[PDB]
């Protein structure tokens, strides 16, 4: 094949979370804000040439909602058995001292798609221009997220991604520092 | 242009 | 929170060959990570994939306007969105900026791996190779391998391990479809 689009929802109890996102080969195109009934565009340009109509969604999650509570019966309610993530802290471009930069912190292979994800530096919590992706689709029905720090690189500061997860026993931090 | 949902199915009860 | 957790996950799929000439249409049904239902438009009928799915697959196919309305889908639903979004997925091409730095194996050392950063690129189909004054070197590479940054672009580090004598040239080389030709980057000890 040469490409693949994926309307992919999600459901998920007891949180009552419900996610809605179309994939093209691995990439978010966009997702829809349940709550505030909107269609979020991964980039900002895709919507200029491309609508989506964020309430059908509404709709489907819905049924995913009762479609869950079927086969959680069917099942004799089996629950999903945690499966912790893999966790990797990397930057967006090479590094130089003062040149603005991007941390990367990519959680992988997990679920469910509940995750608890901080920042820090030098061991505190950071979030001044902190972003990140929804809950995105793997092949083997697992997911995936990143979570995003703009930095000025320093001899000074050091960084960690730290991930919760209910399928880890403690935190996982990853760790960051200017090399050499 | 409008990209089009495939909507979901209720199961059976 | 140990409470036990349970998900419901739908996936449906569109697979594209050769532009649109061919295309098939998966509509997939989870419970966890457990695929219970498909419709296949290789088939064109449910099919359970798990006992779990027997009933569903029953039901769905009695539905004869459900049916029809999968069989459609490679038409009204998967040609008809590619059209709608190919001209910044299908022909998204940003060329990757790339950079040469020395690292070292062991911090004792001298510097005795060269680094070949590829950074920002899109699609994710690369090729990137060394040269040691102008004969490929095959040995001693190793890499991140393809790595997405969730942004639609795309990053990978390819090093070459060796030990830089004065006067040599090492050129890291990248083809990619956003390039007409190759991209080189030259490093020269010291
Ligand atoms: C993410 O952190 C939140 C805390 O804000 C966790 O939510 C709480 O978890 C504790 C532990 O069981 C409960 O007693 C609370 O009732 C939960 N809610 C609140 C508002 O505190 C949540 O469990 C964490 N998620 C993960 C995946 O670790
Ligand atoms: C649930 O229990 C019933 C009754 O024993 C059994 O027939 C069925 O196979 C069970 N389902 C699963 C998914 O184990
Ligand atoms: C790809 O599609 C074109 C028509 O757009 C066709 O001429 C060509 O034969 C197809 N490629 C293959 C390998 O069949």
């Amino acid at each position: 094949e040469e490409h693949v689009i994926i309307q992919a929802e999600f459901y998920l109890n007891p949180d009552q979370s419900g996610e809605f996102m179309f994939d093209f080969d691995g990439d978010e195109i966009f997702h829809v804000d349940m709550a505030k009934k909107e269609t979020v565009w991964r980039l900002e340009e895709f919507g200029r040439f491309a609508s989506f109509e964020a309430q059908g969604a509404l709709a489907n999650i819905a049924v995913d909602k009762a479609n869950l509570e079927i086969m959680t019966k069917r099942s004799n309610y089996t629950p999903i058995t945690n499966v912790p993530p893999e966790v990797t802290v990397l930057t967006n471009s090479p590094v130089e001292l003062r040149e603005p930069n991007v941390l990367i912190c990519f959680i992988d292979k997990f679920t469910p798609p509940v995750v608890n994800v901080t920042w820090l530096r030098n061991g505190k919590p950071v979030t001044t221009g902190v972003s990140e992706t929804v809950f995105l689709p793997r092949e083997d029905h697992l997911f995936r997220k990143f979570h995003y720090l703009p930095f000025l690189p320093s001899t000074e500061d050091v960084y960690d991604c730290r991930v919760e997860h209910w399928g880890l026993d403690e935190p996982l931090l990853k760790h960051w520092e200017f090399d050499t | 242009s409008a990209v089009r949902l495939r909507s979901s199915v209720p199961g059976v009860r | 929170d140990t409470r036990p957790r349970f998900l419901e996950q739908v996936k449906h799929e569109c697979h594209f060959f050769n532009g649109t000439e061919r295309v098939r249409f998966l509509d997939r049904y989870f419970y966890h990570q457990e695929e219970y239902v498909r419709f296949d438009s290789d088939v064109g009928e449910y099919r359970a994939v798990t006992e779990l799915g027997r009933p569903d697959a029953e039901y769905w196919n009695s539905q004869k306007d459900l049916l029809e309305q999968r069989r459609a889908a490679v038409d009204t639903y998967c040609r008809h969105n590619y059209g709608v979004v190919e001209s910044f997925t299908v022909q998204r091409r940003v060329y990757p900026e790339v950079t040469v730095y020395p690292a070292k194996t062991q911090p004792l050392q001298h510097h005795n791996l060269l680094v070949c950063s590829v950074n920002g690129f899109y699609p994710g189909s690369i090729e990137v190779r060394w040269f040691r004054n102008g004969q490929e070197e095959k040995t001693g590479v190793v890499s991140t391998g393809l790595i997405q940054n969730g942004d639609w672009t795309f990053q990978t580090l390819v090093m070459l391990e060796t030990v830089p004598r004065s006067g040599e040239v090492y050129t890291c080389q990248v083809e990619h479809p956003s390039l007409t030709s190759p991209l080189t980057v030259e490093w020269r000890a010291t």
